[PDB]
């Protein structure tokens, strides 16, 4: 039904945005074995921005990861240094949320729901590129933390919500043809 | 020490590719299916649903079914890049498996050759599990329909 | 005597996979075909996969050959998808292990107490024997069907 | 010491020389054009247009779909040789990649074991191409839709 | 002696399999096509050209327009599919063996595949395109003459 | 040709059940070369008892010692208790029971579907059992006629399942007329 | 046209039979580097039955191949005898007989089908024979002209089989119109 | 639309012809470290003249000597005489003539067809030329703008052939209707 579909789209959009925002701000992406603070190797957090230390003589200390301690490698290093792709995923999810909010008001436009669908799909694609860039940048034991999987779950939910938005727009234009 | 013959893992058929490659293959599959669904069925000026998009993408990855292919420029772009991706990834899987077996065969210590059922048993487990799941789903749908008749 | 290289046996094209893998492949083929037939056509609410067409589908999926028909149901698609995955793994693994065999010859002494060569016809003769045997069998079956249907025309 | 390198993006093209890729593209265009010509040029038989010929050729090479197969003698000649070509080239790609991954040969830039699983770093480029293609597809679809919407107003 | 790098043959793409395997492949292809045609059309109760096409596409692991529907046709198709799978796998495996062994050869003290290695397949391809164009034009001239003058 | 179909399915069900039960109970699954009850001599090992022959004290034989990374423990457990061969036997029994009850309380033509489902599931269980058996054997040899009795049970069970489903389809076809 | 098809089938049948008989008879199957007669090395014909010396101390001496000095034994049995090439010749002869009897004792319309089946079977027998020959030999050299006579026989036999089946189809077509 | 198409095909024909003629004429096909007119220095080699650059006597050009198995001799011949690039140029010229003659004699449509066949054939000749060139070179370096002019000529020739065939189909649809 239309009401249930719209509610489920809105809830999914909010969930995806919240998950991606948490992931891009929290620090538990990679349980590697690095250095807490330098200039003895122990376990670490190593998020997207700050590599907090754990299980060492001093815990909880965080330093900004040393991005830039080969132009092909330089561009990847730059793209990982910022999180243009994770951040862009967050922005696109936010803009999709704005579109869905404008759906209820100022309605009968029928092209803002399409916009929401396009934004959610694009957010998913941005997220996947971000994940690949991140995993590639760390190839130079380990494990992935819950913030990484929050990013992944965000991707899946964003794709589902995009499907819902596109399907919902198709109905409007079917109704608007009957 | 005794050579200590290795016991293969059940899901050892995934060894040729890193865990992150499998993960990203699944994400790419979802993305491709969704985008194919969107570009194919989204413009009033045309009316591959989501389920058919998913099926199309799977049988491209498995180098299998060819039931229906996109006819539009956008659908064809999506299909073509997914076919490229699939070709590279499957070729790479086979090549790295061959590397694994060839290298493991030329080890000479300080002084059977065929592939055993243990090396692939996990794929059989998945197969039979999938057959069971399929039967369950079919029976669930049949029970639903049989209970949905007006009484 | 030094363990010289063995002459390739007829039916050496099966050597990459253990006998148990072949046997279980055949069992899996029968099971998949039967489950596809069951799921495809058992509910009266569905009323092209009969048992013979299910078997054909499964065979051609294994030999990565044609399709001709694809399940359209959820459950038939589950069955097809797992069979496709199985096929991909098993065929890839056959090719990989055969490459391993041909790359490195590994001789072993029967008792204990290099500029690689083109495959010869001896290395795949068995598959030719099977092919021509199958062609003969096909002709025989066709002629039996024709003779039978001809007698049915008499009466 | 040579110290085996970190694999580059677009290293999935390494099994075949740059010239093979270039000539594959040329052969693809040639095949598509000749299939189109030899199928839609006789007025004495007026599906294989220019975009359906290109699609046929693409899918034949990627060992993928078959919407249509040429039914004429000439289209079948073209299809058969393109199929042969495809089989050889793809087999050769897989075989040479296996050779690369089996034996590592580090090269000294100046002169005067355990076979790890394959990492996301040496297939990354194919993922980038895939997502770029998805973005391009979405763009093309939206352009077509905007164009059709504006034209329908009149 | 100097290394004397060996020029690959124009048709070196046939090297993984012996000459007799290629010969017998061609014989097998003709036999399969003919038997498929007989067991499919002989009963008063897949013509030759369509049966040849089916067999060709089966061998190149490629096309799939039509497939036999009868028991006999399906037996023929099944054995041909098995044969194809074994032969193509064996070709790829032996090519990999060739390239791997040639790659581990150390002399006394790129690695990509060059256009010279696959030149013959390009020659065949363009020859086939020329032949196709010629056949098309011959048919068209014949059809133009065929109309009652 | 209904009527003969019922006899053929009943015979097949009984044959499959008998074959699988004999296979489980009998112990000629594997002609290995190991130690009898506690020199290496041949043995007709089975699902339960690794049993001796051509030895000093042939015919005296014992219970296989299944046990000496949770995966190894779980596989050893699943193979110790022949849960999958036994489940195959149970499912074949239930399938046969449904086919027998297809005479009583007739006109349901919905339990014979259950018969088909039971036979198919018995076959799947059987194949999983074979795979676990062979896998656990890897923790010269040959396979005995008990192994092949299990395999033949699988094949016949699948055929009988196909017949049962076909009969259910035919029954609903008649009903829809 | 229909009139020429009989001529093409018959002449092709005769050509195939003659080529296969010549191939089975003549000695130029394999230009090997062999022994002219035992108890050094020179080029040799090595036909199907007799290997015959050439370019040697006494050029022209021809001897019987010593085929012999369990799968290998059976292959030796099938190769030393030429059951498959000989069977090809027999089947081509019977196909020719069927074509000849097409006119005399006419209107049977299954004699033409028998001709087609015989020619196709002769082709298949020929291929099996070629594979057995080549397999037996290995484990330089070249293939003589009798070998390629056998190969050309195979091709022509298959073409003639196709023609025969086509003629049978055309009869049973007219018949129904 | 129509009317534009003739101009576009004419322009494309001229562009392809000019590019291919320049490419065959000029000498920046290959940047390699060879020897100038007869140390090492960068040498833009062409189809005919290998010539010296960034040296003491840059701008000195020498005729390439294409000679010191039969395949090697024939490849050396086919590459020495750039028969395939030249044939590409000739076919492009003939295609241009056919397009030009289209405006006259317009009642006959087989001259706009011939134009398409010539352009497509020019593309095929170009491909064979590139393959022989690269192969002969193979029995550090880079490709110069002449090589890519040949490549672009191939692309445009194929596009123009497509357009020519397309307009032949229209012309024959108007007369069908
Ligand atoms: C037909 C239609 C579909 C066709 C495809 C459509 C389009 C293809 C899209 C192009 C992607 C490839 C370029 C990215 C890249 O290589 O840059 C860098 C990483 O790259 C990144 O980190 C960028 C990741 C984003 C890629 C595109 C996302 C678009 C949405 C790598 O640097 P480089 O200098 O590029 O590397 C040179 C090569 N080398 C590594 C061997 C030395
Ligand atoms: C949508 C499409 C439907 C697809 C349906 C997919 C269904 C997936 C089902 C898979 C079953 C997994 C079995 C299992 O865990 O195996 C165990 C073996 O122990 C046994 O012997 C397994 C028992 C038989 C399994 C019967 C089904 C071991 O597994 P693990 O411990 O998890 O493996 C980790 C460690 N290891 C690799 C070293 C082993
Ligand atoms: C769907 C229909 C499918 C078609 C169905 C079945 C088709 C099977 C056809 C027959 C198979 C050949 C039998 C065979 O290989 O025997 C011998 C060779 O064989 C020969 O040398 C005989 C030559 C003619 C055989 C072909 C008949 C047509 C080999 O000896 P063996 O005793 O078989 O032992 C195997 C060899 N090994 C022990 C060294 C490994
Ligand atoms: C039904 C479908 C259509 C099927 C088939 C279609 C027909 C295919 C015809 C193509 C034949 C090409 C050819 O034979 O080149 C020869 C010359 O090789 C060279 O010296 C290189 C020069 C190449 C120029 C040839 C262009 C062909 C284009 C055509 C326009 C190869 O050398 P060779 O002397 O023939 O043989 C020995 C070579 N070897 C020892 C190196 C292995
Ligand atoms: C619409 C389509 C219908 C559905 C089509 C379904 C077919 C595809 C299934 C593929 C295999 C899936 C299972 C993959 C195996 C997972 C095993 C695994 O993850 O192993 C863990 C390992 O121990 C390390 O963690
Ligand atoms: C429904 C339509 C029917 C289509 C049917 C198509 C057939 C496809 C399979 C053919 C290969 C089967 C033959 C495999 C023979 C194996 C040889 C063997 O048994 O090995 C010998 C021995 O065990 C070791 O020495
Ligand atoms: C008819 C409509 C079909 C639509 C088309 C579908 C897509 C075609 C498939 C694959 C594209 C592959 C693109 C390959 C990109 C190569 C990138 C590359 O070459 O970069 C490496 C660099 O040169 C090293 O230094
Ligand atoms: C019914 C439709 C028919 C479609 C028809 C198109 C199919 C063409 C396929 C493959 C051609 C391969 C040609 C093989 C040529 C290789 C010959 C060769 O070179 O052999 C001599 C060798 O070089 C000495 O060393
Ligand atoms: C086509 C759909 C296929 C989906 C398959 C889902 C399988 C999920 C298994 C996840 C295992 C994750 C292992 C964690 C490893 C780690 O990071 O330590
Ligand atoms: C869509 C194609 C099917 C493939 C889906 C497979 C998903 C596998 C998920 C990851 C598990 C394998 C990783 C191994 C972990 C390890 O090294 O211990
Ligand atoms: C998809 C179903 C059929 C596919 C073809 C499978 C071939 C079956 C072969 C079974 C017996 C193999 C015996 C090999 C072991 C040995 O040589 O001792
Ligand atoms: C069917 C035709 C298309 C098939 C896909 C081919 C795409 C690859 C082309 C890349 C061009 C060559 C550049 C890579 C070589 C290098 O720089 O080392
Ligand atoms: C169904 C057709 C399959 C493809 C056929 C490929 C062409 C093979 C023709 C025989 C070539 C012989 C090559 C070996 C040459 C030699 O070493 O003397
Ligand atoms: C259908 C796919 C199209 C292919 C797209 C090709 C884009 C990459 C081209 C890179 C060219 C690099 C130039 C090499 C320089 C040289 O050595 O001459």
């Amino acid at each position: 039904d239309r009401g249930v579909q719209m509610l489920l789209t809105t809830v999914g959009a909010f969930a995806a945005f919240s998950l991606m925002t948490i992931a891009v701000g929290t620090d538990y992406w990679l349980y590697s074995r690095g250095v807490c603070k330098t200039k003895e190797e122990v376990m670490t957090h190593s998020g997207l921005w700050r590599t907090c230390c754990l299980e060492g003589n001093f815990k909880g200390l965080c330093k900004q990861i040393d991005h830039f301690p080969d132009t092909a490698e330089y561009f990847l290093r730059a793209v990982r240094a910022s999180s243009i792709f994770p951040i862009l995923s967050v922005i696109l999810l936010f803009m999709g949320g704005l579109c869905i909010a404008a759906s209820e008001f100022y309605k009968t436009r029928h092209n803002i729901i399409l916009s929401a669908g396009i934004f959610f799909v694009s957010a998913g694609l941005s997220n996947i590129i971000g994940i690949i860039v991140y995993i590639s940048a760390n190839a130079g034991s380990y494990s992935y933390g819950w913030s990484f999987y929050f990013g992944a779950l965000s991707f899946i939910i964003a794709e589902m919500v995009g499907v819902l938005a596109v399907h919902m727009f198709i109905d409007r234009h079917k109704q608007l043809r009957a | 020490k005794k050579p200590q013959k290795s016991k293969p893992g059940v899901f050892s058929f995934l060894d040729p590719l890193a865990y992150e490659i499998w993960m990203c293959i699944v994400f790419a599959y979802i993305g491709v299916s969704v985008v194919l669904f969107l570009v194919s069925r989204f413009s009033p000026y045309e009316w591959f649903g989501i389920f058919n998009s998913l099926w199309f993408s799977l049988g491209a990855f498995m180098r299998q079914g060819c039931d229906i292919s996109p006819r539009s420029l956008s659908g064809r772009i999506v299909g073509g890049v997914w076919w490229f991706f699939t070709l590279i990834i499957i070729s790479s899987y086979t090549a790295n498996l061959a590397a694994f077996l060839t290298v493991e065969r030329m080890v000479s210590p300080i002084e059977t050759s065929a592939l055993s059922l243990s090396n692939v048993a996990g794929v059989f487990y998945i197969l039979v599990g999938g057959l069971g799941l399929a039967m369950l789903v079919a029976l669930i749908e049949f029970c639903y329909k049989s209970r949905a008749e007006a009484k």
